[PDB]
């Protein structure tokens, strides 16, 4: 649900 | 711009760049074609609210589920709101425009989350200087497949971020250019016509074939 952490 | 992008992709893919007798990929590089804007970060809350994103100039935007868009400029105060029907209004955060407080609150939430936790794609890269008058692009549409998220910006750019290896393509139809960010986070920009002349490695050629398929999907789902 999100881009790379 | 999508139709142009499609033709440019047909052209490079048809030249079969990874099969060149001698591939001279570096000869097709052109740092002058680096984008002005790309998506550096994103959060998919599309189950309830929508998709939030940060552009490389540190501005953020949201494409809400109700088809509206809210953009916060990098001054952290100036807002543009785009209604379903395309009407655009300029506002400020500090004015507290009551009917928008829920959307403003969500955008701030997304912004803080991206800022605290997520890597900036193309962090090393200075964006090309654009004209100061040009409007900030916003997210026109997006979708995810099993292998990538596809982000289509209103200035015509299409960006494809691959899940498995964190590689990314940013296609710019206005310059007929592509930027490829590889698995080591090295950033290379190529002119598509030069890729036709000089060829490229199998990894880039494969991703350019997938890009054509994605631009066809965008064109098939348009409005």
């Amino acid at each position: 649900l999100h881009s790379t952490a | 711009h999508l139709s142009d992008m499609l033709q440019q992709l047909h052209s490079v893919n048809a030249s079969k760049p990874s099969e060149r007798g001698l591939v001279r990929q570096e000869e097709a590089e052109d740092p002058a074609c680096i984008p002005i804007f790309w998506v550096s970060k994103w959060v998919d809350y599309s189950d309830k609210y929508g998709l939030g994103y940060q552009l490389c100039d540190n501005s953020v935007g949201v494409l809400f589920n109700d088809s509206t868009r809210l953009i916060l400029y990098n001054d952290g105060d100036s807002l543009q709101y785009i209604e379903r029907d395309g009407t655009e209004s300029y506002l400020t955060v500090s004015s507290h425009p009551n009917s928008l407080m829920k959307k403003i609150t969500l955008l701030k939430y997304f912004r803080n989350y991206m800022s605290e936790h997520l890597l900036k794609a193309g962090a090393n890269i200075t964006p090309r200087e654009g004209d100061e008058l040009a409007r900030l692009p916003y997210l026109r549409t997006w979708f995810r497949t099993r292998s990538a998220i596809i982000l289509h910006l209103s200035n015509g750019s299409v960006q494809i971020n691959f899940f498995q290896d964190h590689t990314k393509l940013i296609l710019c139809p206005l310059m007929a250019a592509v930027t490829y960010i590889d698995e080591k986070r090295d950033f290379r920009t190529y002119r598509l016509s030069l890729l036709e002349e000089y060829g490229c490695c199998k990894e880039l050629a494969s991703r350019l074939r997938y890009a054509r398929t994605m631009v066809d999907k965008l064109l098939s789902s348009r409005s």
